[PDB]
RNA sequence: AUUGAAAAAAAUAAUAUAUAUUAUAUAUAUUAAUUAUAAAUUGAAAUAUGUUUAAUUGAAUAUAUUUUAGUAAUAGAUAAAAAUAUGUACAGUAAAAUUGUAAGGAAAACAAUAAUAACUUUCUC
C-alpha cells in the first residue's frame, strides 16, 4: 500500500480534508458527502449504487501499479526520466487528483497543490494547455505581437499579471485587454509559473515589457519602447510572484514607465516577454549577467537584437493594450513626462 | 391522396443538452429447442421464454448430430414401410 | 457582405488553438460524452458481450492460422497513373485514372497478428415502398427495427424521384440503424440463433453475395421478422411488418476472409464462391 | 380528429421517442465523480492489458508458424506445399457454436455422422 | 531429420467465461448507472387498457408517491411522467413452465475426472497424452511415408488410436509450430485441430484433457515454455 | 434550520447578497434546474380519513384530496432527402463510377471502394 505511505513521499499527496478522505474510503455507503454542505440537499443526494467495493477495488490496482513504478523510479539516475516514473505513479492517484482539481492553481496552497512535487506540475502544465495557453497564443496571434516583437514563442511558463498598486483591486489581466490609465498607472506584477523540470537555484529569468506601437514620425512607421524591464530573476515552482519585495534596484535594467498612449495615436500593445538566462555548466549558484546599461535605450528598443546579444530564450508571455484617455496627461504630471502630443483624427 | 401525420413545432434540444436513447430493457431468460439457456438484453416484459425451432435442432446447423396430426388422429385405428410397399407399384406412371 | 474571397492567414506559432475551448458558450459540450458530467453520457461496457469473447478466445487465433501465407508480400491495388513525362503536356496534368476503375481501390495487405479480420459494423437498411403512399408506414418500420435491435433507428427519405414507380423527393420511407460493438454482436446471435432456422428453406448466405472488400450482405422477407422474439411475443401489436436488408461491415481485406469469419459466429454460406 | 390506426401509429412513434419518458441528469457529488473516474481509468487500463496480452499471443503465434513454415520448407518441400495453401472457402464447423450462457441437457454428443 | 507430427486437440468451451471478481462488480456499476438513466417503461404501447393481461402487471407493480399540498417531502418534490419518480431507478416486476437453467459445475468437475469431456464448460481444453515415460505431452506422430499431407496425416493418426470414437476437425494446413532438438535430431511439426463430437479413450499410456494452467503442472517446463502461446488461456 | 444516515474551509462556473475602482472586480454562502408549458363525465397512481379480515402491519374495499395519461418524431453543433435565399460565429465535404444486398428490374434505399512515413498520448515485450 504505497499510497499510504508518507515516509519518503511528500504530504501534498494526501487530501489535508479529513472528512472528505473518510468519504472516500470507507467499507460501505454509510456517510453523506462533505462537498454538500447543507443537511436538507444531503438528505436528497443519493450516490449511485455498488459504487464503494469497485473504487476500493480500482484503487488496489492502481495503488499496485504506482508501487511497480516506484521499483523503477528509485533505480533511475537520470532527472527528466526519474520526473516522469513518479509522474506515473501517482498521476491516477484520487486523492492527487481530488487536490488538483478542486483547489486553485494560480494562487496554490502548497500543502494541498504542491509544484515542487512533479505530478501536480504536470497536471498544472496539462490544464494550462487545455485553456490559458491556447487564449495567450490568440492573443499573441490576433493583436500581432509575436512578429511585430519576437519572431515566435514556444509556450513554456503560464505568465500572469496584474496592477495592485495604482487602484486597489485585485484582478489578474486576461491577455489582450484594454486597461486605463489609472489601472496602469503604477507598475505591474508577475507571476512565471513553471511547468518544466528546471534547476531553481541556477536558473534566472528576465522580463521585458515592450511597446511596439509608439509613432516615430521620421520614419512615418513605429518603434519600440522598453516600458519595463528586470533581469536575473530568481523563481522557485511555489514561490514565482515577482513583486518590489523580491527583486532589487540593481536587477531593474529599465524602471517601470507607465502607458502613455498619444490622443489618435492608436492602441497600444504592452505585451510582456518572460526569458530564461542561459545556464552555464561548472559554476556553483546563479550566473549573473550584466546589461551595458548606455547601449539598450528606452525610446527605441531591438527587443530581437538584445535577445540575440544576452542570448535568451522566450519561455512566456502576456499582453495587454492602452489608448487614449482623459487621465493620461494626469499619468503624464505624475510622472513628470511632457504634455504628450494629440494627432489628426484621420490617418491621412 | 398521401396518408400522413402532420407535424407539430419541433422541440428545440440545446448543444450539449442532447440525451442519448437509453430504452427501458428487462433481462430476458432464452431456453433454446435444448435446456441451454441465455441471457439477452428485450424492450418486451417476458423474464423467460422458451423457444421451439432454433438452430440447436436445426439440421442445416448441426448436420453431424397440424392437418398431418389430424389425419394421424381420425386414422389411427387402422395404422395406416410396409403400408407403402403394399400401395406402391411403379409400372404405371 | 464587401467581399467573397476566402482567404485563411498564415500564424506564426505552432500551438494548436482549440477555438471551441476559449469560447464559454457550450460548457456542457467540453465535456466528452463519455465522461459522467456530460448529458450525452451513457453506460458503455454494461455487460460481457458473448460473441465478442468467443471470437476472443477461439476464432481470431484459428482465423490469423488460416490466412497465413508464407513470405507474403503487399498486393497494390488499382490506384491513379502518373504520366510519362514524354512530351510537355504532361506537365501539370492530372493523373490518368486507375486501370478498369474510375474510383481507385486499397492495397490488400498480409493477414498478421494485428490486422486478422473481425466483425466492424452491421446496418440494417429498411426502405418501406408502400410508404410512397402511407407516411405512417415508415413510423411502423422504424419501431419494429427499433424493437429488433434495442437501438434508436434513423429515418430514411427518398433522396430521388422517379415517375414508374410513384415516388417523390423528400419523403420519409422507412428506416436504418447502424449497429456497433455489443448490441449489434447480439443482433447477430439473435439471427443466427432464433431467426435464421426459422426461415423454411434456408440454405444460407450467397456466396456470390458481398464487397470486393470486406463486406457481406442478405435481406429477411416480411414472413421472417415474425420470428424475432420482440414481434413475436405480440403478433396482436404488429399486424403489419416489413422486410430489411442487412449489411454486415467487417475489418477483412477479402471478402472470402469476411465469409470466413462470419462462418465462425454460425452463418451458413451456401452458393459457389467466386 | 384521428382514426384507430393513427393513434396507434402515434403510440408506436411515442415508444421510440424521448418525450417524458427520460429521468433527471445523473449529478454526482465531487467526490463520487473522483471515484467514478477512479473507477472508469483503471478499468480502461486493464482493459488496454488484456488486449495488450492477447495481440500478444497473436504474435507469438504468427512467429511460430513462421519459424515452423521456413523449416518446412528446408526440409520436405511437398509438404510445405501442402501446408501453404489457398484456403479461401474454409467454413467453420457448424458444430463449435458460440458458448451459451448455460449449458444445454446433453453437454456432450459422444456419438455422430 | 526426421519429420513428425504434433497433435494437439482443442474442446472449446460450451458455455460463458467465467467473470473476474473485479470485472463482475464493475459491470453491475454500470447496469445500475443505466438503470439510473434508463427511459419509463411504455407500459401503455405493451399492455392494453382495458385488458386482463395489464391487470395482473399493475397489481405486480407499485406505483410512486405522488406530491400533495402541505406536506413536506424531505427527499425534494416528486417528479413524476407516465408514472414515475424522475429523480430515481425505476423498477418494473414482471408449455408454461419457468426457465430453470442447468448448473454450470457439472458431475466430472465435482469428481475431477480428467478423462472427461464435460468437466470444464467455460474453458479450452487441450488433448495432453502420457508415453512409455513418466513425461507428459501433445501427441506425437512418426511420418514415414510423406505422400500425404501432414494435418490429413495426423488426422488419420488421431482416428485410428480412437478406434473411430474421435470426430476433428483441422482448422488449417499450416502448421501451429516446431519441437526440434539436437540430442534426437527429429522435428516435430505441431498440428491444430478441433473435436467436435466423440470419445478419444485410445504408443501412449495415459491421457488427459486439460485448461493452459492445469498443463504447466503436468507437462515439463522447456516443454511449456516452447508451447505455452499456442493454448488459449481461457 | 427541523428530518435520514452513523469546530469548519481552501477550484472553474452559475445563482443569492454585499461592497471595491473614472478596472463587468473581489468577498461570503449555496450547488438549483437540464426537454417542460392551459384544456381531460372514461384510464392508471399516491396520500388522508373510514369499514372488514390475519394494540399490530399486510390485504381488501368506500369517500375525499391530489398526481399522472393530451401519449407526436430532431437527443447530434446534426453536415449533400426536403425545409428561412440577407448577418455573424463554429465545423465539415461533394459527385460519378464500381462491388453487393428482401420485393428491386437500366432506373427506388443502405453499405462499402487512395496512402500512413514522421509526431503526441496511452498500454506492452
Amino acid at each position: 500500500h504505497i499510497w499510504s505511505d508518507f515516509t519518503t513521499r511528500p504530504s501534498s499527496l494526501s487530501i489535508q480534508s479529513s472528512k472528505v478522505k473518510n468519504y472516500l474510503f470507507q467499507k460501505k455507503a454509510s456517510l453523506d458527502p462533505p462537498s454538500i454542505s447543507r443537511r436538507s440537499n444531503r438528505i436528497k443526494y443519493s450516490p449511485p449504487e455498488h459504487i464503494d467495493e469497485i473504487f476500493r477495488m480500482s484503487y488496489d490496482f492502481l495503488e499496485q501499479r504506482s508501487s511497480k513504478f516506484y521499483e523503477l523510479a528509485n533505480k533511475t539516475k537520470n532527472p527528466l526520466k526519474k520526473d516522469a516514473l513518479l509522474i506515473k505513479a501517482e498521476i491516477n492517484n484520487p486523492e492527487v487528483q481530488y487536490n488538483f482539481q478542486f483547489n486553485n492553481k494560480l494562487n496554490n496552497v502548497k500543502d494541498i497543490i504542491d509544484y515542487d512535487v512533479p505530478v501536480y506540475r504536470h497536471l498544472g502544465k496539462q490544464h494550462w494547455e487545455s485553456y490559458g495557453q491556447m487564449l495567450l497564443m490568440q492573443r499573441l496571434e490576433t493583436l500581432a505581437a509575436i512578429p511585430d516583437t519576437l519572431p515566435t514563442l514556444v509556450p513554456r511558463a503560464e505568465v500572469n499579471i496584474k496592477f495592485p498598486f495604482s487602484t486597489g483591486v485585485n484582478k489578474w489581466i486576461e491577455p489582450g485587454e484594454f486597461l486605463s490609465s489609472n489601472v496602469t498607472s503604477m507598475r505591474p506584477i508577475f507571476k512565471i509559473q513553471e511547468y518544466e523540470l528546471v534547476n531553481v537555484e541556477k536558473q534566472l529569468y528576465t522580463v521585458l515589457i515592450v511597446n511596439p506601437d509608439v509613432p516615430d514620425l521620421s520614419n512615418d512607421s513605429f518603434k519600440t519602447a522598453l516600458c519595463y524591464g528586470l533581469v536575473n530573476i530568481n523563481l522557485t515552482y511555489n514561490d514565482n510572484l515577482i513583486d518590489p519585495r523580491k527583486f532589487h534596484s540593481s536587477n531593474i535594467i529599465a524602471d517601470y514607465l507607465p502607458p502613455v498612449p498619444e490622443k489618435n495615436a492608436g492602441k497600444q500593445r504592452f505585451v510582456v516577454w518572460v526569458f530564461r538566462q542561459p545556464l552555464i555548466e561548472d559554476k556553483q549558484g546563479p550566473n549573473m549577467l550584466e546589461i551595458d546599461r548606455k547601449e539598450l535605450s528606452r525610446d527605441d528598443f531591438d527587443i530581437r537584437q538584445f535577445t540575440k546579444k544576452y542570448n535568451l530564450t522566450a519561455i512566456g508571455a502576456h499582453i495587454w493594450r492602452s489608448e487614449w484617455d482623459a487621465k493620461v496627461a494626469a499619468v503624464r504630471e505624475k510622472y513628470g513626462l511632457p504634455p504628450g502630443r494629440v494627432f489628426s483624427r484621420v490617418r491621412r | 391522396t398521401r396518408i400522413t401525420l402532420p407535424r407539430r413545432p419541433a422541440k428545440k434540444i440545446q448543444l450539449g443538452k442532447s440525451r442519448p436513447a437509453i430504452y427501458h430493457q428487462f433481462n430476458v431468460k432464452m431456453e433454446l429447442s435444448d435446456g441451454s439457456v441465455v441471457i439477452r438484453r428485450s424492450q418486451y416484459p417476458k423474464g423467460e421464454i422458451r423457444l421451439i425451432q432454433d438452430q440447436r435442432n436445426n439440421p442445416l446447423w448441426n448436420p453431424s448430430r397440424g392437418s398431418l396430426d389430424r389425419f394421424n388422429k381420425r386414422y389411427s385405428s387402422l395404422f395406416s414401410t410396409v403400408e407403402l410397399s403394399e400401395e406402391n407399384k411403379k409400372k404405371t406412371q | 457582405p464587401k467581399s467573397a474571397c476566402s482567404l485563411v492567414k498564415p500564424v506564426h506559432h505552432l500551438v494548436k488553438i482549440d477555438k471551441s475551448k476559449l469560447s464559454p458558450r457550450f460548457p456542457e459540450l467540453k465535456y466528452d460524452k463519455s465522461d459522467i458530467r456530460s448529458p450525452g453520457f451513457k453506460p458503455k461496457d454494461t455487460h460481457a458481450d458473448r460473441l465478442n469473447d468467443h471470437y476472443l478466445n477461439t476464432l481470431q487465433s484459428d482465423l490469423l492460422l488460416i490466412n497465413y501465407s508464407h513470405n507474403a508480400a503487399v498486393v497494390k491495388g488499382l490506384k491513379q497513373r502518373a504520366w510519362s513525362g514524354d512530351s510537355p503536356y504532361h506537365l501539370n496534368r492530372p493523373p490518368k485514372n486507375p486501370r478498369g476503375s474510375k474510383a481507385q481501390l486499397p492495397d490488400i495487405h498480409p493477414i498478421k497478428w494485428s490486422n486478422i479480420p473481425g466483425l466492424e459494423s452491421v446496418v440494417i437498411n429498411c426502405f418501406v415502398r408502400e410508404a410512397r403512399e402511407n407516411q405512417l408506414l415508415a413510423i411502423t418500420a422504424a419501431l419494429q427495427l427499433q424493437q429488433i435491435t434495442g437501438c434508436k433507428p434513423h429515418p430514411i427519405f427518398s433522396k430521388n424521384d422517379v415517375p414508374t414507380w410513384k415516388l417523390r423527393k423528400g419523403h420519409q420511407m422507412g428506416a436504418k440503424v447502424e449497429l456497433k460493438g455489443k448490441e449489434m454482436s447480439q443482433f447477430l446471435s439473435t439471427l443466427t440463433e432464433i431467426v435464421l432456422p426459422r426461415i423454411r428453406e434456408y440454405k444460407g448466405i450467397s456466396n456470390q453475395s458481398g464487397n470486393r472488400f470486406g463486406g457481406i450482405s442478405f435481406g429477411l422477407t416480411a414472413e421472417d421478422i415474425k420470428f424475432f422474439p420482440e414481434i413475436d411475443a405480440n403478433q396482436d401489436s404488429w399486424p403489419k411488418t416489413f422486410g430489411m436488408h442487412i449489411n454486415i461491415n467487417t475489418s477483412a481485406q477479402l471478402d472470402y476472409q469476411a465469409r470466413t469469419l462470419l462462418s465462425g459466429f454460425q452463418f451458413p454460406f451456401f452458393g459457389e464462391e467466386k | 380528429s384521428l382514426s384507430p390506426l393513427a393513434q396507434r401509429v402515434v403510440t408506436q412513434l411515442s415508444v421510440m421517442s424521448a418525450s417524458r419518458k427520460q429521468p433527471k441528469l445523473l449529478k454526482l457529488a465531487r467526490e463520487d465523480l473522483i471515484k467514478h473516474q477512479t473507477i472508469e481509468k483503471c478499468w480502461s487500463i486493464y482493459q488496454q492489458q488484456q488486449r495488450e496480452r492477447r495481440n500478444l499471443q497473436l504474435e507469438l503465434q504468427y512467429k511460430s508458424i513462421e519459424r515452423s513454415m521456413n523449416l518446412l520448407q528446408e526440409l520436405s518441400p511437398r509438404l510445405f506445399e501442402a501446408a501453404n495453401a489457398s484456403e479461401k472457402g474454409k467454413r467453420f464447423p457448424m458444430e463449435m457454436k458460440v458458448p451459451t450462457d448455460f449449458p444445454p441437457n446433453t453437454l456432450w454428443h459422444y456419438n455422430f455422422r | 531429420p526426421k519429420i513428425k507430427v504434433g497433435v494437439l486437440l482443442s474442446r472449446i468451451p460450451i458455455i460463458k467465461s467465467e467473470l473476474n471478481e473485479l470485472e463482475k462488480k464493475y459491470y453491475e456499476y454500470q447496469s445500475e448507472l443505466e438503470k439510473r438513466l434508463m427511459w419509463t417503461f411504455p407500459a401503455y404501447f405493451y399492455f392494453k387498457k382495458g385488458t386482463v393481461a395489464e391487470h395482473k402487471f399493475l397489481s405486480l407493480q407499485k406505483g410512486p408517491i405522488s406530491k400533495k399540498n402541505g406536506i413536506w417531502f424531505p427527499r425534494g418534490i416528486p417528479d413524476i411522467k407516465h408514472g414515475r419518480e424522475r429523480s430515481t431507478k425505476q423498477e418494473v416486476k414482471l408449455v408454461n413452465r419457468p426457465v430453470i437453467p442447468n448448473d454450470r459445475i457439472t458431475e466430472a468437475d465435482r469428481s475431477n475426472d480428467m478423462k472427461s469431456l464435460e468437466r470444464q464448460l467455460s474453458r479450452t481444453l487441450y488433448l495432453l497424452v502420457k508415453d512409455k515415460s513418466g513425461t507428459w505431452k501433445f501427441p506425437n506422430f512418426d511420418l514415414s511415408d510423406e505422400s500425404k499431407p501432414l494435418h490429413v496425416h495426423a488426422e488419420n493418426e488421431l482416428k485410428l488410436l480412437s478406434g473411430d470414437q474421435i470426430y476433428t476437425w483441422s482448422v488449417s494446413a499450416t502448421p501451429i509450430g516446431v519441437l526440434q532438438d539436437e540430442r534426437n535430431r527429429t522435428a516435430e511439426f505441431i498440428v491444430k485441430s478441433h473435436i467436435l463430437a466423440g470419445k478419444f479413450d485410445l504408443a501412449f499410456e495415459d491421457f488427459a484433457w486439460l485448461t493452459k494452467g492445469e498443463i504447466s503442472e503436468y507437462v515439463p517446463k522447456d516443454y511449456f515454455n516452447k508451447t505455452e502461446f499456442l493454448l488459449a488461456d481461457n
